């Protein structure tokens, strides 16, 4: 998995 | 708890070098003071403490995926679309940040810059050098080292062997004027640490954990198409809601500005949003306490995407709640969370 800022 | 911090206001802490040495013990201490109730806290480290000697040797550092932030909307309700741009250095980023087109406007008080942000957030989309894998901490630094905090979140990597980028590894964020972070809680409702290394400030908005369901209900009423497709659509990190919109619908909140050399702490199920004042650099990771275990078991996750962060709670329940393991496995564990209650490690401070 990976932490993201979205968009 | 209901006696300490009953107004749920953000609290600032000024630890001594002795108090600052033990990370988890201080997290427990600030919870005994009622800091968790606001969903966000500020920690000013001792003046003698420095994580790095100089920031003059980082121009050649590569930002692999910078994002142009396209914002759409009106009347204090917005949707942010993050567009990937080609790799650029910190030198290339700073030049664009400080250019006439993207530089910080002239202002007297913070209230003036805040008004300027909410009025201009849909014009001139800025570039955000976010989610960069890396650390700016020197190897010898033992106090509050983002790359090695030594909390109970270490069990996920130690036993499973699982590596989650930004969750149990550090991330760097190179900002410019008007670059935003949308409304969200942490992945699996964890805590998070945010140190600002250098540059212009970062402003934050927070909603108390005990009122978090009220914000979710409001967001669902404004974006019903988004709510139908995904249960936890706010975990997509695309929704911007202004403080005037929060005040209009009676949602309680507080504000705070973080300056270079300061720490910000976010607590489980603490909804937060904000913006950068100008060119800067922040370091961030997630962490846990014994209080988090219950939040992680009850976290409502994203259903529509397959890349999303999901942690096996089994290892935490086996070690910390052995008596409840069979009840939880059968789905008979119906525990109601109290957001006002501090972490069990806060016992020595009472
Ligand atoms: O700085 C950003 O844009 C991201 N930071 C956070 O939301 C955090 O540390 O929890
Ligand atoms: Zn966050
Ligand atoms: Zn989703």
């Amino acid at each position: 998995a990976r932490r993201s800022t979205g968009g | 708890s209901e006696t300490l911090n009953p107004s749920a206001r953000i609290m600032t802490f000024y630890p001594t070098m002795e108090e600052f040495r033990n990370f988890s013990r201080y997290i427990a201490y600030i919870e005994s003071q009622g800091a968790h109730r606001a969903g966000l806290a500020k920690v000013v480290p001792p003046k003698e403490w420095k994580p790095r000697a100089s920031y003059d040797d980082i121009d050649d550092l590569v930002i692999p995926a910078p994002i142009q932030q396209l914002v759409t909307g009106q009347s204090g309700l917005f949707t942010q679309y993050n567009i990937q741009k080609k790799a650029m250095t910190v030198r290339e980023f700073r030049k664009i940040a400080n250019s006439d087109k993207y530089c910080t406007p002239r202002y007297s008080e913070f209230e003036e810059l805040e008004r300027k942000y909410w009025k201009n957030l849909t014009f001139n989309p800025p570039i955000y050098g976010a989610d960069v894998n890396g650390t700016l901490y020197e190897k010898h630094v033992d106090e509050w080292n983002i790359g090695r905090l030594r909390t109970i979140l270490d069990l996920v990597e130690k036993e499973s062997g699982i590596t989650i980028e930004g969750v149990n590894t550090p991330y760097l964020y190179f900002g410019m004027w008007k670059t935003s972070f949308a409304w969200h809680t942490e992945d699996m409702d964890l805590y998070s640490i945010n140190y600002l290394h250098f540059g212009e400030p970062k402003s934050w908005y927070s909603v108390p954990p005990e009122h978090g369901k009220r914000l979710e209900r409001l967001a669902k009423g404004f974006f019903p198409g988004s709510a139908q497709s995904c249960e936890a659509f706010l975990r997509h990190k695309m929704t911007l809601i202004s403080p005037l919109m929060l005040k209009k619908y009676g949602i309680p909140f507080d504000k705070v500005t973080q300056e270079a050399g300061e720490f910000m702490i976010t607590f489980p199920y603490g909804y937060h949003a904000g913006f950068n004042h100008g060119f800067n650099c922040a370091e961030s990771t997630n962490f846990a306490t014994r209080r988090w275990i219950e939040y992680g078991k009850q976290a409502v996750l994203c259903s529509c995407r397959k890349d999303m962060v999901k942690i096996s709670m089994d290892v935490f329940v086996r070690k910390f709640q052995p008596e409840r393991y069979k009840l939880w496995k059968a789905g008979k564990d119906n525990t109601v969370i109290d957001h006002t209650l501090p972490t069990p490690e806060a016992a020595e401070f009472l």
